RNA sequence: CGACUCUUAGCGGUGGAUCACUCGGCUCGUGCGUCGAUGAAGAACGCAGCUAGCUGCGAGAAUUAAUGUGAAUUGCAGGACACAUUGAUCAUCGACACUUCGAACGCACUUGCGGCCCCGGGUUCCUCCCGGGGCUACGCCUGUCUGAGCGUCGCU
RNA sequence: UGGGUCGGGGUUUCGUACGUAGCAGAGCAGCUCCCUCGCUGCGAUCUAUUGAAAGUCAGCCCUCGACACAAGGGUUUGU
RNA sequence: CGCCGCAGGUGCAGAUCUUGGUGGUAGUAGCAAAUAUUCAAACGAGAACUUUGAAGGCCGAAGUGGAGAAGGGUUCCAUGUGAACAGCAGUUGAACAUGGGUCAGUCGGUCCUGAGAGAUGGGCGAGCGCCGUUCCGAAGGGACGGGCGAUGGCCUCCGUUGCCCUCGGCCGAUCGAAAGGGAGUCGGGUUCAGAUCCCCGAAUCCGGAGUGGCGGAGAUGGGCGCCGCGAGGCGUCCAGUGCGGUAACGCGACCGAUCCCGGAGAAGCCGGCGGGAGCCCCGGGGAGAGUUCUCUUUUCUUUGUGAAGGGCAGGGCGCCCUGGAAUGGGUUCGCCCCGAGAGAGGGGCCCGUGCCUUGGAAAGCGUCGCGGUUCCGGCGGCGUCCGGUGAGCUCUCGCUGGCCCUUGAAAAUCCGGGGGAGAGGGUGUAAAUCUCGCGCCGGGCCGUACCCAUAUCCGCAGCAGGUCUCCAAGGUGAACAGCCUCUGGCAUGUUGGAACAAUGUAGGUAAGGGAAGUCGGCAAGCCGGAUCCGUAACUUCGGGAUAAGGAUUGGCUCUAAGGGCUGGGUCGGUCGCGGCCGGCGCCUAGCAGCCGACUUAGAACUGGUGCGGACCAGGGGAAUCCGACUGUUUAAUUAAAACAAAGCAUCGCGAAGGCCCGCGGCGGGUGUUGACGCGAUGUGAUUUCUGCCCA
RNA sequence: UGAACUAUGCCUGGGCAGGGCGAAGCCAGAGGAAACUCUGGUGGAGGUCCGUAGCGGUCCUGACGUGCAAAUCGGUCGUC
């Protein structure tokens, strides 16, 4: 069988010096330097364990490059935040909104006496 | 190694351009008495300084 | 090929070929010999030709 | 008969004593008694037609100018040089020049990266690129400018 | 005449060679105008040829078969 | 040089004297670790050693192979020489001599921080200095925003520019990794020696574009009055910082500052599964070779498609919609999951290294020829095909678990969101703006050859030592074991020839006996794999345990079991010998055909009882002492009972503190700490005890 | 003047065949009046065992002992 050989001067398996086999139209096998695997975004909720959707899953600098659409999704907090915590936050935000007036109604109606 | 920065390369090049022989017609100035180059260094024999 | 002084860079070079000898150069790619001359291939640019460039500097 | 061994001598080797030599030391004495931010000492790298060392020198690089001298330098070559419309060589040295480190000075170095102001080019002024030049260390004195203080006051 | 080198024979060691043949062989896989109990392969092993095959002086024994070679070389030695 | 005086570094056999030279020893010891060489020829004065060819061997992919890091520094490559060197030789050489050789935006350095190092302020210090690194500093020199203006000029209007207002804590300089983080280069060709760097061809990242390079987006629609048969035009007014999907989210852009929030960078070790590839394997089709004494449609070799795009499989999702589940269901090798929304149906997203396609066949490779440019990326023909398998090996991606009094970096750098200060045009010839498509320019500096080791490094040397890694074929086998082989490599390790004495060194065998030898079974030998049985005392109940002990094992011929794929129709009642619905039917104890692994069990036959046939590969038992165990230790005579250890116990300390460093500073370590902590001791697991004595 | 060897702490990397034993957890079956127990699988823990590479260095009191070596070599070994 063939065997392989680094094309770099860097002799040890680090991470970044990562390699995967390659057939050239010349048939022989030669090693290609892999980019590292991109992770998403997590959500900034800090609770949801996975990652977001809809966004394009690139090394950092990386998305210096990629345009906007390709960054973030169609919606309040999109790209940054899961869908099911901006939900969540929506209707906390409401509802807390509804008790204040309710305590502010509560405190008003209970001041009429002197 | 084939790394080296640039001070060690050219210190590597001077040493190099000096391990010659004496020049032939050396021999023949008056008054020469030098017969060889007594500074010739192998690379096996003796180690450089750096 | 020429031997050129060890501190100039790509850009004194190219500029030094193209004034002393009135010729348009490409690229310049350099590197250090290991007796310390400093080494610089010169490419010309397509229309002139580096065969009778060479002749007309005298060393063909 | 020889071989071998021993002794002595002749000659030849090996070795470098002895002697003779001495552009070196050691000792004493004298006269001067002079380094450096205008960048020292020291170090590195370069520089000759043929040149590795030593010596000399700094990209003007085994030396430029000037002055004195007055026909060489020399290992080889080459070429000057009316020696008066000035001159080889050597000496002297007052002009000029003097790479990079180094107190070492933009920041940093077993690497490299800035900032400001001019000039030139691609621009065809506007600020991007390339090149060139000048600056950009710490401490400190005098003065200057800009300032701070519910420090001491004055006027309002 | 000689001693060699091959060959032959003897001795001896091991244990029955390859090939061929077999209605020998646990069986299995194909062919059925066939065959009327058969034919074509694979198959360790067995049987016969076959006490065969192979080795055997190099420090075994005898040859008188074949082949070539052998009246050559150097250094010395005297009462 | 003699004589008269003067003055000494003034007389050698020794000092294991100092320096230099030379003997005997002695043509002696020696040139013996890793199996091995032989034939012919060439060159040449000369050949055991050079070169070529032919054999026979070895390394045997954990290499004697192919490449690197450190280190070396020219040893690299040609040509020549035969002085010295290569402990024999040499026609050879890592020797000598003469020339030549290292080409980068995308390979590194460079940038970032890490453990740390280290200025300034301050403090100390006789002093050179050293302490300290946020501490006892007036430590932000920056900014689109706004204003006052110089209008410096294509003084239209936008750039510049000094000052003022407002905003501005990485709150600390700087250094610190050629294995950490870190954008973006691949394929083919080419040299005597360089190539991811040269050439050819395909890309791509970052940066810049002021007067704006071109498109596209923004963004160009409605209402009313009129003309006009209508179509279509004119005037006025009002919008317009994009759009789609229930949703997950999608579309080519998609205005927006200071400021805030978040993400990525950015995370251990181990297990088990799954996907992808490379390799290996099997069945054919070609091309070229090998064998052909006989047989063999045979045996061997070979039989491509880079990056970057586009599309599609495949994998994953703790993503969405419908709906509401117990007779609970789904489901994994294991798990695990569900009224906090299962099963089912339909979607969405991420990765896509796989396939197709652009690249691309024009190249490469294999063959077969034809011409030459003394040594043409020559010219040409033909081919570069179809399939199948897997607990296979290696990478990679993913899923899901386990372990921790252990929880497994930081920073540069990049991005998203929240908010809405602002900016832009009056319906146009549109404006501000644009992370969309294409176009233009640039990417400086340093390194880059070679060796990387039984000869290029260190060990005084071409030294059996030492020295960090990557790739990894066939057979046997549990296997990266040992043994044999292919690709690749080599010449047996600084000499050869002839003999085959003693004594050695290394390795075997030995009748009968069986430790009688010896301090002592030291050394050697016995045993050994796997399958089926069978296993005691004791025990901390885990072990002991492969306890002990026993049988079997080959070859050949079969048999049996262990799986995966598709298809199961009763029919023209008609026409798109086939297609739409249906009157028209009962595999439902499942069949039919095809395909493919190894493994297990059973049996017959068979050999001179031989069969784990080489290789691989535990002798066992009964006790006593010590140490609980695992671990560690005197590098170079001691590996132990010694040290450590968990466990037990004791002591100090509440911070103005305990213990400790410090020449010195209210300096520093523990301490990013706080009694379940830190510091100081002793004993040494478990079990059981730990008595008396404070003179 | 030295931590290029060694000792120790920290930072950042790399690496360790093939088998045996069979811990918790889980499934099923069986027995029982219950309480509960038994059996077969599954699973894959451990400063676990045999044993490579690696690391070490027990014994031969082997070789060598003007050595290959100013500490190396062979077998046998400890751990893995
Ligand atoms: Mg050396
Ligand atoms: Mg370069
Ligand atoms: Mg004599
Ligand atoms: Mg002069
Ligand atoms: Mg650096
Ligand atoms: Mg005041
Ligand atoms: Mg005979
Ligand atoms: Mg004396
Ligand atoms: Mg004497
Ligand atoms: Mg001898
Ligand atoms: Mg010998
Ligand atoms: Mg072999
Ligand atoms: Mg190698
Ligand atoms: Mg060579
Ligand atoms: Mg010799
Ligand atoms: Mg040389
Ligand atoms: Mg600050
Ligand atoms: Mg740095
Ligand atoms: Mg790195
Ligand atoms: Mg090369
Ligand atoms: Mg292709
Ligand atoms: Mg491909
Ligand atoms: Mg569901
Ligand atoms: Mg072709
Ligand atoms: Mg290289
Ligand atoms: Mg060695
Ligand atoms: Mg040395
Ligand atoms: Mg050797
Ligand atoms: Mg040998
Ligand atoms: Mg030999
Ligand atoms: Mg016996
Ligand atoms: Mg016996
Ligand atoms: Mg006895
Ligand atoms: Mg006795
Ligand atoms: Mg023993
Ligand atoms: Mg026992
Ligand atoms: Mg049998
Ligand atoms: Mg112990
Ligand atoms: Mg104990
Ligand atoms: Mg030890
Ligand atoms: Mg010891
Ligand atoms: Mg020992
Ligand atoms: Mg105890
Ligand atoms: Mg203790
Ligand atoms: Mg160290
Ligand atoms: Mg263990
Ligand atoms: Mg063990
Ligand atoms: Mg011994
Ligand atoms: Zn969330």
């Amino acid at each position: 069988v063939q065997r392989l050989t680094y094309r770099r001067r860097l002799s040890y398996n680090t991470a970044s010096n990562k390699t995967r086999l390659s057939r050239t139209p010349g048939n022989r096998i030669v090693y290609l330097y892999t980019k590292k695997v991109g992770k998403a975004p997590k959500s900034a909720c800090g609770v949801c364990p996975g990652r977001l959707r809809g966004v394009r899953a690139v090394r950092p600098k990386v998305l210096m490059r990629l345009s906007k659409t390709k960054k973030h999704v169609s919606r309040a907090y999109g790209g940054s935040m899961c869908a099911k915590c901006v939900r969540d936050r929506i209707k906390r935000a409401f509802l807390i909104e509804e008790q204040k007036i309710v305590v502010k109604v509560l405190k008003a109606q209970a001041q009429s006496q002197k | 190694s084939s790394h080296k920065t640039f001070r060690i390369k050219r210190f590597l090049a001077k040493k190099q351009k000096q391990n010659r022989p004496i020049p032939q017609w050396i021999r023949m100035k008056t008054g020469n008495k030098i017969r060889y180059n007594s500074k010739r260094r192998h690379w096996r024999r003796t180690k450089l300084g750096l | 090929v020429f031997i050129v002084d060890v501190k100039a860079n790509k850009h004194q070079i190219k500029q030094a070929v193209k004034k002393l000898y009135d010729i348009d150069v490409a690229k310049v790619n350099t590197l250090i010999r290991p007796d310390g001359e400093k080494k610089a291939y010169v490419r010309l640019a397509p229309d002139y030709d580096a065969l009778d460039v060479a002749n007309k500097i005298g060393i063909i």
